[PDB]
């Protein structure tokens, strides 16, 4: 099992900087690689279970940083240059199969998602 | 982006080996939808050919990464790259025939590397292997288990022979990620290999794999992960 929890939406002015946290828990969450996925789903970024891989979508890149904290089995996704249509749901899910990129499919434990509003 | 696992991933392989003291090489190259548990390759002996044994007891030497898993069970073998793991393999055939194996694999590049070394013992004159009389595997049920800080599979293996009768090999292989990952519990790996081509005197093959892992336990809950 893997439960996961975010956290950090909020709202924020364009040009602007937020970051969210997913937590993980359970048996499995030390072998978790999250990723972030937005709804107004599409992917976002995300990281492999032992923080050393990221990989982010081409609208994030260069502007965006997912960072791992291997203690807690939490990531931090920061986001920076945020502009009204960032506005969305903010999910992040995970696998135990080191993915790291954009089918969602392949990511079978989600959160409940985190709000953030560009306005 | 060189050190992750795609869902379509290409591998190079180079094997090393003998088989009842006959020295050969062979260069391989591959590719596969890892979380689909499907590849191919294509093998070309580059020292010692033509081989004077079947190829059939090289085939399945040629690649874990290409398995699909349940997604509740840790993808050990996944979750070693890009560093990887490495792997050794005692068959023992029926006849008194062995092969030993280890392996290499790791993640360079955007590419699955493997490098495999093989021995070969025992085959006897009169036996199919050395005559070249098998054709090809059975579907597989590999039964895998984490012992030791390694993740071990166990397989009753079966070769189609050419003249209908069949020849079984017990195996057993030891899986050891480079560095420290989370081993699975116990469950199993249904395989199929294929020989899909090969020339006239199989100094170039091309196969295929699929290998699907499921449950063991776990009930109705369990299936199809
Ligand atoms: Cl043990």
């Amino acid at each position: 099992q893997v439960q996961l929890v975010e956290s950090g939406g909020s709202l924020v002015q364009p040009g602007g900087s937020l970051r969210l946290s997913c937590a993980a828990s359970g048996r499995f969450a030390e072998s978790s690689s999250m990723g972030w996925f937005r709804q107004a789903r599409e992917f976002v970024a995300a990281i492999s279970w032992s923080g050393g891989a990221t990989n982010y979508a081409d609208s994030a890149k260069g502007r965006f940083t997912l960072s791992r904290d291997n203690t807690k089995n939490t990531v931090y996704l920061q986001m920076n240059s945020l502009k009204p249509d960032d506005t969305a749901v903010y999910y992040c899910a995970a696998n135990l199969g080191n993915y790291i990129s954009s089918n969602q499919r392949l990511y079978g434990y989600w959160g409940q998602g985190t709000q953030v509003t560009v306005s | 982006n060189m050190a992750i696992i795609k869902e379509f991933m290409r591998f190079k392989v180079h094997m090393e080996g003998s088989v009842n003291g006959h020295e050969f090489e062979i260069e391989g190259e591959g590719e596969g939808r890892p979380y689909e548990g499907t590849q191919t390759a294509k093998l070309k002996v580059t020292k010692g050919g033509p081989l004077p044994f079947a190829w059939d007891i090289l085939s399945p030497q040629f690649s874990k990464a290409y398995v699909k898993h349940p997604a509740d069970i840790p993808d050990y073998l996944k979750l070693s790259f890009p560093e990887g793991f490495k792997w050794e393999r005692v068959m023992n055939f029926e006849d008194g025939g062995v092969v030993t194996v280890t392996q290499d694999s790791s993640l360079q590049d955007g590419e699955f590397i493997y490098k495999v070394k093989l021995r070969g013992t025992n085959f006897p004159s009169d036996g199919p292997v050395m005559q070249k009389k098998t054709m090809g595997w059975e579907a597989s049920s590999e039964r895998m288990y984490p012992e030791d800080g390694a993740l071990k599979g166990e397989i009753k293996q079966r070769l189609k022979l050419k003249d209908g009768g069949h020849y079984d090999a017990e195996v057993k292989t030891t899986y050891k990620a480079k560095k420290p990952v989370q081993l699975p519990g116990a469950y199993n790996v249904n395989i199929k290999l294929d020989i899909t081509s090969h020339n006239e005197d199989y100094t170039i093959v091309e196969q295929y794999e699929r290998a699907e892992g499921r449950h063991s336990t776990g009930g109705m809950d369990e299936l199809y992960k």
